[PDB]
């Protein structure tokens, strides 16, 4: 359609006004004293959130040029959320500070491309400085502190996440979901717990618990769905001769086969429970092979070559215990070679590395947790739905922050880490004076998180920033207690990945925005 | 070795003519399966209703023009294909 | 619909205003000091770009007559992008300069047709002068300089592109795609790397790498899809007697045949891996023939005449090594006659010459690269998606400019080449005075790129233009360092094809637009 | 620059039905020197219709070019295999145009090459086609796009009569497209 074209300073002013609107919406949620934001939803009740990414996503302005600026700087929060999972408000705070100071230099005749180059140089040096300044975050206490700081100073969330990571270890998978009660709960399940219930209620060995319980049973694994009995007379008869119970994993057991198995279940000749194979195409086979390796069995399939009629006891897998309910199937201490399990988990790790989709890698990690370590579910407890949504957002932020902390270490929280990095980068120089001005605007913007935290506290950002810069090391400002002290000893830790991602994404998008001279949009 | 029973014949179908009469090479359905083949084995003979078995008129080693259908069956012996067909399915015998 | 008709100077003024709007949007992105332009997108985030063609494409004005001028002069950037891949901002700068100076002569009573003739004569002489003034660009250093200049003075991009065409030679194919990391990466694959994975995971000889590996195997190439085993019993049996592994290329292998091949792969009688045939209708046959020629084999097809049952070892192709993964299959050192490969690549070259579609010639050149030389993929590394788009646009510009440099040579950059060409054409005369005025407006407009670069730097365009015209040869202005020197020795090279195409398309469109007297459009 | 491309004689835009007909791989063009030309109004897919024609052409030894509504399947397979085997040099290309036009220009090609069109309506059959029925041309060149017949051996009087008839159709035609096609 017909375009409105704006040039130079007026375009930059409109872009900055949009960036300021988005960042003002986002940055009132920075720190422990940061407040909440109400996002009106077209469907349902308004959302009360403190995440900067949500506020950034919701912001869209009437003016087309201001909206362009808003979307461009919203990219910072979106990328910071996608990469690190936390630090979206800090990323938006850093981006606007680079933009505001970068646009001031652009207005002073400085070359914006060289300003972008200087900002990039300063941020590369800053990332190196952060990697040097980080410390490993391995003990449970530091993880609890990271989770607490990332959950808006909620100690229970941090302790719960530390417990979850201790229980599921390194290879376990932790997910967060809604809870019924008013208190957060942790549900940790080890070994295999794929969500497939019994195909028939009559298999239930313990009616009081409504759960089939098999002690040291055989496990048959068939890739194909079965409806006739004629395929498994050898297997079932040999199981009866052995006398140990049997659990059937298959694409589908129904009709004559299911009725026969139920009849023999009451008759007591065999204790057989049949549950569906977990997953779907190209996934059911993978996790069936995983179950076979864990239980020391072999999968019966047409493609592999073997047939059910020729299946024997050695083909069937073995496990210490099997528990079946309406929803889930649990296998306890599958009798399988540790070398095979480690090899399979190594293969799944290779698939993780070669995977390019988040859903795929999370599914592969879930499979790993099924094989080695465990799966933890944190049920968030809240009185209402708005409280549930806000607390779940905070718990997910804490989960991502703890994961980033174990991945890349921790640094002093409250913006102290970037203050120290900026202090250590005071000797950095570019190729010309425009690049040095860009380095200086990056270094000044590195103080924006701390200043905005303090401003959210109601204190003086300049006073506290000067006092923190006067110190050294981990000396910073606890905004919750409004007192100066060692950031690590006070338990205020930021993941190094979170800070680095915020700084990098803010710097990239902000430099690109400050390099702009013309802006083309649609007419109002 | 395979030999038939009663009025049945084991025949080795000849290779389909790759080239036409004038030297044109025929491929696909053009080189259709040949209906003539040398007789490999002759059964004892057709049984009549009275109980006497009369020998088949065909002889071993004679090319016969036969008809494909339900009567003929394609069996394999020593990785080679042999047609088992009733003598009635044998339309003609090829001489000279 | 009802038309508004504008005559003479009113129409010319509105057309010029539209041209000025489009060219002002485009030309703020000229030179090393040229800035960026934000283009609002109806879907997604706004695009920050420095290409002139993107800005030109986005420009559409409210006024119908100004919009007519804008579209007409946007065609200059579109054609320059389609032809050379670079010089779109220079083409738009030249076009507007020819239009502005052409319309001044038209207002002074000169005959616009003779002005068009004079501009065309001057540009023909200028193209001859450029062809004479060019120098070959064959070494890697000049290629690095060309890529660096075309990537907005990004030395890493120039060096990466120089390395890419050093590795893939003249016949290789270089393409640019998104990367995951923060650094640009180069992935060069030689010989055949058609993107077809194994038809079944069970073929994998090396589970740790998840890749089937065959050492000196046979290659069967069937044009028809296969689902039964009986067709290739002679082939598989004879391969088993040979003992070497077998790789199957076919339209589709599935069902009983696939299960049989898998079972024998476990059994170890024959090491068989079957992957799908690359390409599609009328293309899959071409790729299969190329693979057969490279591997010294013959393609099994119904149309060709032979059948799979009669296939023999001499029919089957041979290769030194074969690797297969989930995605791609690579054949290393296919045992094939060099004369056959040279003949096949020559045939593909003739198909390139006879081809009229860009996609078709790109596919044919990719096939050539598969046969001879290699294929390089430049993965652009950027922190965000917007930076990814900007850097990928710059890298594609650099790739196109390097290709144009190897095709037609290089000239002094920074507008010096056109300045020198205009200096060498001061003695050019037409048939009448209107044609000489047109020649003069073309020669004056030939100084527009340098003046616009300098103006983007903030310096005085007239001062630097006079200083550059005072010099000779390759003496010009480095706008990045704001210093005078030899453009070739300073590493500022423009592809001769880029400059020639910009000048030619600008001249053609601009002359046509200055010949206009009436303008018919729809009523607002 | 403006270019002029002038093609004489018959150059109807129909390429080979199979790439394997190509005698000259460097140019990607089938080249037949003094070949026979068979012209069939019906589309063919089997082989049994032209064993007499193909065998007699192979006996003559001169190459063969086939113009037909469509040659496909077993027919193309047989002709291609015979082309590699060298028994007969056969190139089959589609008849140009569509209904009420393909017949007209096929008759034109027959007159130019001194042949007769094989059709059901005309009466004869492909099995009874003979060498005298088949047309003759001095040269034939086939590419992916165009088929060209050079110096078709045909009676001059027949050519002038046919062009006179086409001129009468031009006069009786009332549509610009029709007269353009006739020209
Ligand atoms: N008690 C505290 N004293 C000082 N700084 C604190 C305190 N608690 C948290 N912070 C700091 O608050 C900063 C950001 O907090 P917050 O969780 O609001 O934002 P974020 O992680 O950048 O974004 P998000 O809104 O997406 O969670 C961190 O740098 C952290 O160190
Ligand atoms: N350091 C430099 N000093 C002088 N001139 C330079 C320098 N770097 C680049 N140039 C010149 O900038 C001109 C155009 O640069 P730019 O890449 O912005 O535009 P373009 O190639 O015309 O178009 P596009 O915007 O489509 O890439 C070229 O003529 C080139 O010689
Ligand atoms: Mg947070
Ligand atoms: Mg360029």
């Amino acid at each position: 359609a017909a375009k409105d074209v704006k040039f130079g300073n007026d375009a930059r002013v409109k872009m900055l006004r949009g960036v300021n609107v988005l960042a003002d919406a986002v940055k009132v949620t920075l720190g422990p004293k940061g407040r909440n934001v109400v996002l009106d939803k077209s469907f349902g009740a308004p959302t009360i959130t403190k995440d900067g990414v949500s506020v950034a996503r919701e912001i869209e302005l009437e003016d087309k040029f201001e909206n362009m600026g808003a979307q461009m700087v919203k990219e910072v929060a979106s990328k910071a959320n996608d990469a690190a999972g936390d630090g979206t408000t800090t990323a938006t705070v850093l981006a606007q500070a680079i933009i505001t100071e970068g646009l001031k230099a652009v207005a002073a005749g400085m070359n914006p491309m060289d300003l972008k180059r200087g900002i990039d140089k300063a941020v590369t040096a800053a990332v190196e400085e952060l990697k040097a300044l980080s410390v490993p975050c391995s003990d449970s206490k530091a993880i609890a502190q990271v989770g607490t700081i990332s959950a808006n100073s909620d100690e229970t969330v941090g302790k719960l996440i530390a417990e979850a990571m201790d229980k599921v270890g390194k290879e376990g998978v932790i997910t967060v979901e809604d809870g019924t009660g008013l208190q957060d709960e942790l549900d940790v399940v080890e070994g295999m717990q794929f969500d497939r219930g019994y195909l028939s209620p009559y298999f239930i060995n313990k009616p009081e618990t409504g759960a089939v319980e098999l002690e040291s049973p055989f496990i048959l694994l068939a890739d194909k769905k079965i409806s006739n009995i004629r395929e498994m007379l050898p297997v079932l008869e040999a199981v009866a001769k052995a006398g140990k119970p049997l659990l059937i994993i298959a694409e589908d057991v129904e009709g004559e086969a299911l009725a026969t198995l139920v009849v023999n279940t009451m008759r007591g000749i065999v204790k057989v429970a049949a549950v569906k194979a977990p997953g779907f195409g190209d996934r059911r086979k993978a996790m069936l092979q995983d179950i076979a390796t864990l239980t020391g069995g072999t999968v019966i399939s047409e493609e592999i070559g073997m047939e059910l009629e020729k299946a024997t006891l050695e083909d069937l897998g073995q496990a210490k215990r099997v528990v079946i309910n309406k929803d889930t199937t649990t296998i306890i201490d599958g009798v399988g070679e540790e070398a095979a399990i480690q090899g399979r988990v190594a293969q799944i790790r290779q698939q993780i590395e070669e995977a390019t989709s988040d859903y795929d890698r999370e599914k592969l990690q879930e499979r790993v947790a099924k094989l080695a370590g465990g799966v933890a579910v944190i049920k968030v407890g809240a009185a209402t739905e708005v409280e549930m949504k806000e607390k779940k957002a905070r718990v997910e932020d804490a989960l991502h922050a703890t994961r980033a902390a174990v991945e890349e270490g921790v640094v002093a929280g409250g913006g102290v880490a970037l203050i120290r990095v900026a202090s250590k980068l005071a000797d950095l120089r570019g190729q010309n004076e425009d690049q040095n001005v860009g380095i200086k605007v990056a270094l000044r913007a590195m103080e924006a998180p701390l200043r905005q935290i303090v401003l959210n506290c109601g204190e003086e950002p300049s006073v506290v920033a000067n006092t923190v810069k006067g110190g050294d090391g981990n000396y910073g400002y606890n905004a919750a207690t409004e007192e100066y002290g060692n950031m690590i000893d006070m338990g205020i830790l930021d993941p190094t990945k979170v800070t680095r991602s915020a700084l990098q994404y803010a710097a990239s998008v902000a430099g690109l925005m400050i390099t702009t001279e013309c802006m083309v949009t649609d007419l109002p | 070795n395979i030999r038939p029973l009663h009025d049945r014949v084991i025949v080795k179908r000849k290779e389909v003519e790759t080239k036409s009469a004038g030297g044109i090479v025929l491929t696909g359905s053009a080189a259709a399966k040949s209906t003539r083949g040398e007789v490999l084995a002759v059964g004892n003979g057709r049984i009549l209703e009275n109980g006497e078995v009369k020998p088949l008129d065909v002889k071993v080693g004679d090319i016969v023009i036969f008809n494909d259908g339900y009567g003929v069956k394609s069996e394999k012996i020593d990785n080679e294909e042999v047609l088992i067909m009733s003598e009635s399915d044998i339309l003609a015998i090829v001489e000279a």
